[PDB]
Order: C-alpha cells, then structure tokens, then sequence
RNA sequence: UCGAAGGUGGGAUCGGCGAUUGGGACGAAGUCGUAACAAGGUAGCCGUACCGGAAGGUGCGGCUGGAUCA
RNA sequence: AUCAGCUUGUUGGUGGGGUGAUGGCCUACCAAGGCGACGACGGGUAGCCGGCCUGAGAGGGUGACCGGCCACACUGGGACUGAGAUACGGCCCAGACUCCUACGGGAGGCAGCAGUGGGGAAUAUUGCACAAUGGGCGCAAGCCUGAUGCAGCGACGCCGCGUGAGGGAUGACGGCCUUCGGGUUGUAAACCUCUUUCAGCACAGACGAAGCGCAAGUGACGGUAUGUGCAGAAGAAGGACCGGCCAACUACGUGCCAGCAGCCGCGGUAAUACGUAGGGUCCGAGCGUUGUCCGGAAUUACUGGGCGUAAAGAGCUCGUAGGUGGUUUGUCGCGUUGUUCGUGAAAACUCACAGCUUAACUGUGGGCGUGCGGGCGAUACGGGCAGACUAGAGUACUGCAGGGGAGACUGGAAUUCCUGGUGUAGCGGUGGAAUGCGCAGAUAUCAGGAGGAACACCGGUGGCGAAGGCGGGUCUCUGGGCAGUAACUGACGCUGAGGAGCGAAAGCGUGGGGAGCGAACAGGAUUAGAUACCCUGGUAGUCCACGCCGUAAACGGUGGGUACUAGGUGUGGGUUUCCUUGGGAUCCGUGCCGUAGCUAACGCAUUAAGUACCCCGCCUGGGGAGUACGGCCGCAAGG
C-alpha cells in the first residue's frame, strides 16, 4: 500500500529546440518514430 | 478422575441447588524435588458457569485429581465474572492478551457454531455463547488461553454502556443491524419467557 | 545468558586458527 | 516532528491514561476538526483555543464517568504516513462492531464512518477512536 | 518493519525443504540391490536392523530398509523402493516394498495385511 | 555483397572423475588426561599474539554474564 | 550482484533504399550519444492466460481436461507461390539417421488417428460411421473430412444403486474370554412369511431428423437405451485401524530377540504399542501406503511478528541517491474520491430456475468479472506551483564549565645501573624450599651521575569527547557543549542503502629508544606427570617518529530523531523571585529509589524496556559455519 514514487525516462522529439534542460514540458503519444522515440511534445509549459 | 459412579446407602450425596455447568480443561501433575526424590501434586484448571453468561475460573492445588478438581470449583465458585452479549453471540471482535496468551474473540451470524480451540472452547461452553469465532494466537497453552479468554471477555462492553459513556442516545451508538439482532433475541426473550410464565 | 553457547563457539574458533597455523604454508604454496 | 496528528492522539492516549482532567496541545486546522467530531460523538467534552508563544493552542478537557472511569478507551492511527490507508464508499471500516468509530477525512471535510456511509462519499481513513 | 523497507526488500519464504532424493518427484523407484548388511541403532534402541543399500535407477546411491520378518531378497535383485522414515538408523529413510517385483510378501502375515504383501488365503 | 553447416584458434563458464590430504557428522567402548559447571580447586569469558600430545597455558587491553568482603 | 558497468547500426539527424504500413528495418555521410543500483549487461529456470487446487480472506501452489493466444514440425539456414505461410502429410541446400540400387543414383520424415520398440513407478483399440454439427470444392445432386459424432479398454475420477425386507429367545450350535456363577459374538443365525430393483432369459423397441433428398428413401451408436413379462433369496464384501494425540481391548505366543513406529516412543518370560486370535471402531466397491501442493504455520507477520538477557541494534560518526516533513492564504486537479459510458469473449465460480427416475451432469437468466480507459463533478487530506509566518533548524551578541585534541618546553618521588665512601656474611625467595646474586666485597646505608617510562596525593560513582578514549606543570594553535537576550535568516528539518572518515589491546613495516614489566625461552620447585599455576633469570613487545591493520563482553549487552506520561532524593554547569549563604522557580547534565503502564520472567520505569509518529540496521530451530567456493581490501597475520 506504500505510494511508491516512481520515474520513466522516456524519449521524446523536438523539431524546434525549444525545451532545454530543467524545463516543464508537455508530451503526446506518437507513431513509432525511430528505436524508442515514441512521444512529441506540443506547449511547452516553463523554461527551467 | 475414576470410579464415580456410586449408590450409597449414607446420608446424603447432598445433591442441591445450582447445578451449573462445570469444565476440567487440563490436568498435569506438579512434580517438587525434596531430599530423597519427588512429591506429585495435582493442578486442575476448573471453569464453572451458568448458560445465561457468567462464567467463573478456578485453579485447583491438591495431591489428589478429584481434590484438586473440587478446589477449582470453590475457588471458581468464589470468582465469578460477567459476560455481555447480543442473544447468543458476542457484541464486537476483541483480542485479550495474559501476557503471552492472544486469543481473538470475533462474532458472527447465529447457527455457526462455537469454533474455538479447546481451552477457549470450554470457557464459551460453559458460558451463554453458543455462536461466536474465536482463535487462539501464541503462548500454546491451557492456562494463559483460558485466563486471556477471559481477559478478553473483560474487554467487553454493552452496546449501552458505550453509548453511555460518549452521552449519546443509541441508534446513535451503534448500527442497525445490530439493533435487529436486539430486538430478534429480546423478542425469543420474550417468547421463551412468557411460555415460561404460563 | 549462559557462557556454554560463547564457549561452543569459540571452540570452533580455536580449532579453526589451529587448521590455518597448520596448514598457512601449504595454502600459500598451493596457491601461489 | 513528523507526525502532527500522532502526537496529538498520543497526547490523549496519555492523558487519558494518566486520569488527566485537560490537556495543551498546539493548534491546527486538522486538530480542530478532529476535535470538533470528538466533541459532536462525546468522547471528549469539550476543548477551548487559547492565544500562547506565539500561536494558539487547544485545550481538551476529557470526559469521565461516574467515577474515575474513562470515555475514550483507545486511538489508534491507521492513515499513518508511510501506509496512507485508503477507503471506497463500499467499506468505511466498521470500528469495534460499529460500536467505535472512525474518523474519514473525506472530500466533504472531515465525517465519521456513518456519515461517510449514508452521505455516500469515502475517500480516507484517519485514526479511529473507540 | 518500517514498510519502505519491505518495498526495498523483504518478506521471502525460507526454503523448500525436500524430503527424499530419490529422484524427479517420484513416488517410488524400482532398484538393484546390494550388500545386504544388517546394523546396529542408537543407544535407546538396541537390536539388528535389516537394512540393503540400493543403487535406484535415478543413478543415486542409497540405503534402504526392509520391513517384515525376512527378506527374500539376496544380492541383485529388483527391489521396487519406495520413501518412508525409519528414524532408528541415521541416514536410512527409504523402505522396500514388500509383495513387489521381485521380493516376495511376506508369508504366514495374516493381520497387517496390505504392507508386507500377504495375499488372502483361498 | 550477405550467408547455414565445416575447419583452425585462444579463451570464458558449468560440471564429472583423481593418487593423496584437510576438516565434519554419527558410533559405542577403547586409550590419554580433567579444560568448564560450586571461589570447579590458577574466577570465567572477548580480541589478539606466542607456545604446547590434547583439552589448553601465558602475555597486553577489556568485560561482569564475578566471587567472597581488607 | 558470489553477474556492475554494457553498447559502435550502438544513440539521433539528412539524402536515398526497402515495406501493405511507421522505423537503424537497410545504406552512405554527419553528429556522439544511449542504457544502467526503480538492477543495465550476463547466469538459472519457465510456454503465457481464462482457470484449477487450497485458504476466513489477504495470499500460496499450479497452467491437466475444456477454452483463448504464442512458438515449433528430424537438426539448421533460405526463399517461392499466394488474399494470407513456423508452409506438420510443399520446394531448394547442408547435416544426422533409416532404406532401395544393375553402384551410375534415388527415397524417406506419427510432436495427425490408431499401432510397435525403447525409457519409465505408470497412461488405452492397428474400432465403426460421416446419421448429427463444423469445414472444403460444386449451379445442384453430390464427393472428401482419424475435426467430429460414437464404441472398445483401465474402479483413473466424480455421483447413484445393489448384495434383501418383516417376524423371530429370559437368547441354540460353534468360537474365544472367565472371578468356573457365567459372559460375550447375538435378532445376529436356523427357521416363517413377503418383495424382487440390478445382473439372468424372453417379446416389443426409441428420441436424437420442423433434418437432408426429388427421391422413395435415410440413425454410426443399435436391436443399444427403455418398456411390459417369467423364475426364485435366488448370482453378488472388503480394507485399515484399536498406548497418546485419535472413534475403538482382551487372551495366547515369543521376553532387548523377532519385530513396531507419523512424532512421543514400545520389546530384559505376567506387551491393551511386536505376531495370532476373538471382539470392537471407522470407512465401504472400496480401504490403506508412497509422492507432490495449500492448510493448520501469526513459522517471511500488507491484513498479521520481532530485536536488554531467548535468533536479532552495524564499533562510532559525517553524508550521496532515497524515504519522510512545522504554521498559514491562494491556485492546479497529478494521488484520493463521486458518478456515468465503454470494456473485462465463452466456459468456470456464485444465486435462482428448468431438463435427464435422482444425483453427478447439462442448459437458461441474473451476479461475479475485485481491474482498466473516456466524459462530467467534488477539494478536506497528500502532492505541484506561487506566496506569507516564527515555536523546529542554523547564525550574531554576553558570559560560563571542562583529564576535548595536537605541538613544544620542563618538574619531582620511585625502580635499575654506574663511580666513591661506611661496612661485613649473607641476601633473595616461599605454603615450605631450591635454582639465583654474594664472600673478588653483596644486601644495608650516604654522596654524586646516567637513562628511561608512569604520573602518589587532588580523584570519586565526578568532568569532557560522536565512540574509542582523556588525568604532573606551563605555554602556543584548535574542536565541541551549556545558559541568557532575542538581533538576524525563514522550514534551510529528520534519517540515511551503498560511500568516505575516526576506531582499545595485540600484531605489521622502516628508523630511533630501551629503566621497570614481560609472551616465547630457560633453570628450580610442586606433581604420577607439569610443555601449568608459584620462584629465579629473560628476547620480541611495551616507549617515540612515520605509516599500515580495522578487529573486542568496541557493553547501557538497549540504532537515530521527536512529542507526551505521579513523584522523591543526591550531585555537575548556568540564569534569576524571595527570605535576607538559605529555599523557590527554570534550562542542560549524570546517579539512587519509586507509581501508572509495560514484560516470558528478572527488570524498566520522565536518562523507558511506557504511550505514539519518521528513517535505517538486523532475526527466522540447533549443529554444519561466520566455515568452504568465489570475489574485494591487506606487506602479512587476517578482515
């Protein structure tokens, strides 16, 4: 029953650059685009 | 316990008033070395009771079995111990602790059955349960079972008495169902009782 | 608690630092 | 300091233990709440929130009977941290056969079992007190 | 205890504990048998156990015990050994059917009756 | 171009057997002593070092799970 | 993790290529990442699931039948054909094997249904039909179908029925006990009526087919099921157990033998425990044994355990990930919760009902499907974000106590040796002695000198340090604690897997030093014998400098933090109100006694082993064994 706090380091696809490090950013599921980079994200929410 | 089936031509077996219900749960005999060898002596763990909820607990001293047995009717006899319940059940799951004896004492629905082990058995034999669940957890034993049996019968409160305590007007104490069960064993009370009367 | 179980253990000890005097040459040899 | 609430109802474990007639504590929302449902089912009697260094405080006065005998004769914390014990509308555990009762912090505020059974609504549990 | 700690790691069982290896969870295996030597018990225990160390066909070598009154049974003989516990000689835990494939019930046994094999009487 | 099997090569790793040897468990009863339990006849035990046919003995520091009370 | 790093089409980009389709799937170039203590890469085992078994449930075990997916078809590669391919009864190649050959070369592939050999404790007939249902081709008739439908075989399982019923004695024959009266078998039997299911022999004989068919017929099972008849108690009971748990006891026979036993344990000429008999008990076409699993086992404890002494608190700290978080306003709706939609195939499971003479069995209708995804709602609590606060935490200021640590310089008493006096035959040692030092001038005493180590008294249940540990003095450098004010910061806290550091004594390396004590080592004595105690001598060591090592009864046998819970009396540090040093109150420390509560007991008891919360360590019967194997550290001993 413990909450456990869990982390998923997902792979994910930028055209643009506009995320960096530490950011808040959004993500949506994709087509397989290469060997694990399934996810796009649209509306970047904070920049570090 | 031998050869008690007797017809006497004496005064009087003194047969009389209270004949409660009476349980001899172990015998082990009690060895003490004294200079040149062994002295036996008798322990009789005795549990007295009558079908309404009262039960006694007696721990007979004597070098003899049926010496020792009567010793723990007496001092049973002279301990008695009230139990409350709801018709012939318990009111709520407890567990009592004498010190290694765990034993949980659960309710249930009537026609279940007394399901105890046999410490616990005897002491809710000869009390006014005829339907509860019980278990008997650690300390593997007849004494600290029956005593933690009854520890835990100590733990025991009316479904009144609690609602007297927190100043509350039951309904409001405890829930429905178990005002039914009230009314359903208040009501063969009442039955039994008036074909009593009559 | 009792001083047996201590003393138990420490006869398997004891014999076990006889066994490597013993044997602390061969084991280096061998070894090596 | 890790708990507030355990040491809040550890605070009553011993000065209802100890046949205590008050007792001090440092105020809170949620110690008001709890105290504010000990107050509505009677097993405290009443509680009073005190201005002192530098916040305020509750003040808990118990509730004996007829003799030095006790009202609330157990807490025990279960949504403990570490184990938050969760609950469904379906079972708002019954405490000492409903003779007991069980503080749920639901999403109405704070409740006891029964209220938390008949307004339909579950969510938490929180210690329950018999 | 201290319930992160058993998220961490805790709470196996010990240990599956197997009784017999005979072999493969097998209920009993047939066997050619040898040296047929009668021993000694522990101390409380006194007397001649009539024991037969007997190759199992699952390749192990073990020591088995002959229940009854004699054995039929001399050197390489096909003894179907099942598992039991004799506590009474250390290490023997494995008992000899008897009324099997080669060693015969044992005779004149009138109330024992389905160990020692005894046939009914016509 | 790729490519299964085959060949050569030097390794990983899991085992089986091995003369001889170390210890271990059980046996009754044998030999040798008597280390421990009573201040067990030099209080015992821990660590470590050294020595001794064996239990063990001694040193250095520690400990009461030590005793009687100068 | 006794497997900690692996990866170079490997990670991403662009241009091509390929595909039914996205894509390092592939390729050329460019960039250099990516994955890992939420266990990467390796090793071991394993088809997965609806389910089944067990269990109060939580969970544990399992994946047989039936059903759903997956992988393979002698071993290993490959494509082709095609809407679609692990292509079981296709192809091509290479292997291993079986077989035919006129020696040139061919042929095979039961992990389809039967069946044979082998392996094994063990698992069935070389069956009959496409009548029914499914499938294929065909306009249809129809043809094919070892799918299926049925039959055979095995008490292999589950359920039902039978082996008779009613009468029948102060209780026969026989048996075995006996207190020699009798008692049991036993209303049981013989006998006397009665009834015959099921097997037996007769005659009739299905439903499964609102089917197919344009033919007139058609049921494999089948002359089966099932009916109605006939004869007559007529053909039909066994296995385990009777010391204790655990329903059920007596005699005879062997008397530590032969044997028994699930554990405890029974056998040494009076066994209710061995073997046989009577008798009883429990089951019954079965009843025992062995194996495998769950249960009881709260005995891996989420529900639901523990750690002073029973197994169990790392020697002690600091700190990375992690876990956990005081007061209060707002916002988000990730946790939580409410509700509705979708879904969780069928079967099973549970409830009701219907069908088969009943039941097992089968069917119909609910529930179950404890879950997951979508929409809408709630905002107490947890969390995120944005803020605010001063009680926790830390800092400043004023003091105060202290064998806290390191370096340097120095002090005296005592022991030993040295030189010189004075001076003689013993000194030393012991339970009692003897080796020993002496008579060459010892021990004794006086004066002087060397040198080393340890610090009498103060000094103890006392101080300080995280723990080891720390006491001659002084000086120099430095660490922590406590109180008071509240000036500042504003939750910066707690714990801490791995990790680094400190860590008595003994021991180790290199170089010094070496008075006393002193393992080993001698002699003496004691003794049966001392490789021991006791005595005389005595080397490494003990000391210092620089490093190793990492262990202890490193013990309060008690991990760290925090809040609370009657007191009484000592002593250590400091603030203040009152008498005026005495008491009071307070914060921090360390002891002795004591309630409540707790504990198996002893004990603990505001310095908890009490009441609760947070994090870590650790335990799972005793030996084997803190040992082997492997790795890591170490100069080695070893850890």
């Amino acid at each position: 029953g413990k909450i456990i706090r869990t982390t998923k380091k997902v792979k994910a696809h930028d055209e643009n650059g506009e995320a960096g490090i530490g950011d808040r950013v959004s993500l949506m599921e994709t087509r397989p685009l290469s060997a694990t980079k399934r996810w796009r994200l649209v509306e970047i929410l904070e920049k570090a | 316990r031998g050869r008690r089936d007797d017809r006497g031509g004496r005064g009087r077996d003194g047969g009389d008033k209270s004949n409660y219900i009476e349980r001899v749960v172990s015998i082990n005999r009690v060895s003490k070395v004294v200079k040149g060898g062994r002295r036996f002596s008798f322990t009789a763990l005795v549990i007295v009771g009558d079908g309404k909820g009262m039960v006694g607990v007696g721990y007979g001293k004597a070098k003899e079995v049926p010496a020792a047995i009567a010793k723990g009717v007496e001092e049973a006899r002279k301990n008695f111990f009230r139990v409350p319940l709801i018709g012939s059940t318990i009111t709520h799951p407890v567990q009592g602790e004498a010190a290694a004896g765990v034993v949980m004492l659960r309710p249930a629905s009537p026609g279940t059955g007394v399901i105890a082990g046999g410490a616990a058995r005897a002491v809710l034999e000869c009390a006014g349960v005829h339907d509860i669940l019980a278990k008997s957890l650690g300390s593997d034993n007849a004494i600290n079972v029956v005593h933690a049996t009854v520890a835990a019968l100590k733990l025991l409160q009316r479904p009144e008495e609690v609602a007297a305590r927190r100043g509350l007007p039951i309904e409001d104490v405890a829930p429905a169902g178990m005002l039914k069960a009230r009314r359903e064993s208040e009501a063969l009370a009442a039955a039994a009782a008036r074909e009593g009367s009559a | 608690g009792s001083v047996i179980k201590k003393r138990r253990k420490r006869m398997s000890k004891k014999k076990h630092r006889k066994l490597l005097r013993r044997t602390r040459v061969q084991r280096r040899k061998l070894g090596k | 300091m890790t708990d507030p609430i355990a040491d809040f109802l550890t605070r009553l474990r011993n000065a209802n233990s100890a046949y205590h007639d008050e007792v001090t504590l440092p105020h809170s929302k949620l110690k008001a709440n709890i105290a504010e449902i000990l107050k509505r089912e009677g097993y405290i009697s009443d509680y009073r929130t005190e201005d002192a260094r530098v916040g305020k405080s509750l003040v808990v006065q118990l509730k004996y009977g007829p003799s030095r005998e006790r009202s609330i004769a157990g807490l025990r914390r279960v949504s403990k941290p570490g184990l938050r014990v969760y609950a469904k509308s379906t079972n708002l555990p019954r405490v000492l056969g409903g003779l007991g009762v069980a503080i749920i912090s639901t999403s109405s505020g704070l409740l006891t079992d029964r209220q938390a059974a008949r307004q339909g609504v579950g969510g938490e549990v929180l210690a329950y007190v018999w | 205890p201290t319930i992160q700690q058993l998220v961490r790691k805790g709470r196996r069982d010990k240990i599956a504990k197997v009784k017999t290896a005979a072999l493969k969870g097998s209920p009993q295996r047939r066997g050619v048998c040898t040296r047929v030597y009668t021993t000694t018990p522990k101390k409380p225990n006194s007397a001649l156990r009539k024991v037969a160390r007997v190759k199992l066909t699952s390749q192990v070598e073990v020591t088995a015990y002959i229940p009854g009154e004699g054995h039929n049974l001399q050197e390489h003989s096909m003894v179907l050994v099942r598992g039991g516990r004799v506590k009474d000689l250390p290490g023997v835990r494995y008992k000899i059917i008897r009324g099997s494939l080669d060693t015969q019930g044992v005779k004149n046994r009138k109330q024992a009756r389905s160990r020692y094999g005894a046939k009914k009487e016509k």
